[PDB]
């Protein structure tokens, strides 16, 4: 219980516990111009 | 003129397709107007687990949400109902000539839990599991066109995905399951415990050597049904023992729902698979046993089917027997004795046919030898649907008719044995 | 005009998607790209930027509008708690400058009281849906039309709808 | 409530934080208040001033 | 499978990557795109979706399997805390609808017991590696093959492996 009773962490820097901000990464070169074809990740992912 | 559903009595889970959306834009994520040469993406980043499933039912007390979720988990092993982490993203690039609009919809996958009992559905529930969206692109409408006033549509669902209907039977959770902890090699007698106390239940077992087996309760009473655990024996395996995978998804092999049935099962069993045996509510306190026998002789010619033992064939005239019809390319067998004293010489003119379902029949002359039964193929390619042809058979002799259903036109098959002379 | 071919009573109306509000065009900023570069802009609709805007009337207060709209149409109070992201991508031609600015789009809902085939009272709800960008090719010092930057009255970039259902007493 | 409504439905957290919070809130406050040394004196059979 | 050419004892076996489980195909969900759009479906292997599935035997419990596999093969307890993403993108043809569904892939590990060159006991661990999607272009009302949707038994979409190491006492 002591090992699992971590103190409550503070939320994101801007204030809040709800959700990250997301960000886009990657591209497929081309005919098509795959510029919006990419990966999406939560931006902080650990902001607490 | 509905289609006939040849399902045995039990609980079934039906995946009825993907891409279902509610009417009146209830599942509309949004619309992007992409200019000429531009690109537009709508993203589900799954920053929150929350997904919202839908559920309607005909009977709440038995087919509740918890019950339906547990049955879905039994059939397709789904375990995320209120959450999901799966990302989806719709990207569309408008051509250089005109603009484009993209609409994104949250989709659902339609599962239907049914209680099928003797040819009709007595309880039906619909569970809509949140799917991964639907994207439609349209030409950018001319801004005026005409704004036409329209009434809303009724609450319902529209499937934009491909046609799908996958049926999986599920173990009834209210019926007990006994375990044969040891594999069955060649012969086995399983004494029905007094614990279950003449209530319908399942017997989970495995086989030592792959082959055909004859399974029957005593005096062939009551009738049994045999299921195969779908996907069993894939992962964990102990040779000569049972590895209970807790697989509730079952595949109906054969068996009659009527417990007042004289019938015995001939079924091909694999050593690397788990099998359930559902035996129904018996009305008697008398001790009953399940007999497994590895068939090496001519009972192997009867796979896979439940063979009907016919006893009321004692007079000359019209006799018809109504049983639950097996599916197309499935088998049902009838073991019957021609009335009269057997003196090798007396013969009676037999006419065999069916009422509504067409099938190919094969007749075997059964002579009980010292090594078991012996079947002599004496009649093949028997088109039984309204068959007018007749064959003379010896009085007092035993015969077995195997019927393979070719056309499925009625939930029941009526085998007519008309006897003259 | 304000005359409609409906029987007397109260009605819930969905006017469609793609509604941008007045004076709220450049509230989010814009990008300046040039000479073959590709500019991409994106946003995430969560909570404080997903605030719905109510414009009630004496008969139709906030609770009335919210309950009716969510009963008949998309349930926005729970939908706006789920983050939805979106992106746009423009490519400027060679040796030219392009400016693109992004603004929020909204769903327009209306609660209308109809008497004698004429609307005598109407309340308006805006539910945040997504965004929309406008782009222009420009040169240094070139005068730009006031219409590109500033929107005087709320309009729909898409086809306006009228999806109505009578409110039951 | 902060955990149950916000931290739980947030898959941009490692399990090392939210699972520990889950186990932390499995306990009630009255459990902490009722916890004392007599319980461990009985469990360990350890003599102590009373 | 039976009677291998191995000495008696216990073995850890790697069966390769790309194992999809039975009846688990469409439990993750599907996407329907149409008319020139591009659909991207993907996931992030973190935390609960990275938890492996165990199938033990009387001789091989969970701890035996985990410790032996991690001693020989990739340590999946440490590696599943680091998030790893994957995605699949498919483009719909013009004037047609395409369906795509996703299912996880698993690394299949086995703990086997060989007695007189014949396998008498086998326990199986599935470790969630990555995903795999299947797509088909469909017409309204068209019948779809039962193999595209449903899977009867656990199978490997790639070439199966058999990498064995004898577990020492
Ligand atoms: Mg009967
Ligand atoms: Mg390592």
């Amino acid at each position: 219980l002591i090992s699992t009773a971590i103190p409550f962490p503070y939320g994101y820097i801007g204030g809040g516990y709800y959700a990250p901000n997301m960000i886009t990464f990657g591209s497929a070169p081309k005919k098509k111009l795959n510029s919006l074809i990419s990966s999406t990740i939560p931006f902080p992912y650990a902001g607490y | 003129t509905q289609r006939v559903l040849p399902y045995s009595n039990g609980l079934y889970v039906i995946n009825k397709g993907d891409g279902y959306i509610r009417t009146n834009d209830k599942d509309l994520i949004g619309t992007l107007l992409i200019e000429a040469g531009s690109s537009g993406s709508i993203i589900q980043p799954r920053l929150r687990n929350t997904t919202r499933p839908l559920f309607t039912t005909s009977n709440d007390t038995k087919f509740s949400q918890q019950y339906t979720e547990e049955r879905l988990k039994d059939a397709f092993n789904v375990q995320l109902f209120n959450t999901s982490t799966s990302l989806f993203k719709f990207v569309e690039e408008a051509p250089s000539d005109k603009n484009i609009c993209i609409k994104a919809y949250n989709t659902y996958e339609k599962y239907e839990l049914i209680d099928y009992q003797n040819g009709s559905i007595v309880n039906k529930a619909e569970y809509y599991l949140p799917s991964l969206g639907y994207c439609e692109v349209t030409n950018a409408p001319s801004p005026e066109s005409e704004v036409v006033k329209m009434q809303v549509a009724e609450d319902g669902f529209i499937q934009n995905g491909p046609e799908e209907e996958i049926v999986v039977g599920v173990i009834d959770p209210s019926e007990n399951i006994q375990e044969i902890n040891t594999a069955i090699s060649d012969n086995y007698t399983y004494n029905i415990p007094g614990i279950v106390n003449n209530n319908p239940f399942y017997i989970l077992f495995t086989v030592n050597t792959t082959g055909i087996y004859k399974i029957n309760a005593q005096n062939n009473l009551p009738s049994l049904k045999i299921y195969e655990a779908i996907g069993s024996g894939n992962r964990n395996f102990q040779s000569g023992n049972l590895c209970d995978d807790d697989i509730k998804a079952i595949n109906y092999i054969t068996g009659f729902d009527s417990p007042n049935a004289k019938s015995y099962l001939v079924v091909l069993l694999n050593k690397d698979k788990n099998y359930y045996i559902r035996v129904p509510q018996t009305s008697s306190n008398i001790e009953n046993q399940i007999q497994f026998k590895r068939e090496e002789g001519d009972l192997r010619n009867l796979m896979n089917s439940s063979v009907n033992i016919i006893d009321n064939l004692n007079s000359t005239g019209a006799h018809y027997y109504t049983r639950q019809s097996p599916d197309v390319h499935d088998y049902i067998s009838y073991e019957f004795t021609i009335p009269g004293n057997f003196n090798n010489k007396d013969t009676s003119n037999i006419r065999l046919y069916t009422s509504y379902n067409q099938g190919i029949g094969t007749l075997f002359r059964v002579t009980e030898t010292i090594d078991g039964y012996n079947l002599i193929n004496i009649q093949q390619n028997l088109h039984l649907l309204n068959n007018t042809n007749s064959i003379r058979l010896l009085n007092g002799a035993i015969y077995i008719l195997k019927v393979e259903v070719t056309e499925l036109n009625n939930y029941n098959i009526r085998l007519h044995i008309d006897i003259t002379n | 005009s304000d005359t409609i071919d409906l029987a007397d009573g109260n009605y819930v109306v969905r006017r469609g998607d793609g509604w941008i509000l007045s004076r709220q065009n450049q509230i989010l900023g814009g990008s300046v790209i040039s000479n073959g570069s590709t500019g991409i802009v994106g946003d995430l609709r969560v909570n404080d930027n997903a605030i719905p805007y109510y414009y009630p009337t004496p008969s139709f207060n906030e609770e009335y509008i919210k309950n009716n709209i969510q009963t008949v149409f998309t349930n926005f109070t729970e939908a706006n708690q789920i983050p939805i992201g979106f992106e746009f991508s423009k490519t400027a031609p060679s040796n030219k400058n392009l400016y693109m600015y992004l603004q929020y789009t909204y769903i327009r809902y209306e609660i209308i009281k109809v008497l004698q085939h004429e609307i005598i009272e109407r309340a308006v709800l805006y539910v945040p849906s997504l965004g929309y960008v406008k782009s222009i090719e420009f040169n240094p010092g070139e005068k730009i039309n006031k219409d590109f930057y500033f929107l005087t009255n709320d309009k729909c970039i898409l086809n306006e709808q009228f999806l109505y259902k009578k409110i039951l007493e | 409530n902060i955990y149950e409504t916000e931290i739980e439905g947030n898959n941009a957290i490692g399990n090392d934080i939210k699972l520990r919070l889950k186990q932390k809130f499995r306990i009630n406050i009255n459990d902490i208040w009722e916890l004392n040394l007599n319980y461990f004196s009985k469990e360990f059979s350890i003599m102590m001033p009373d």
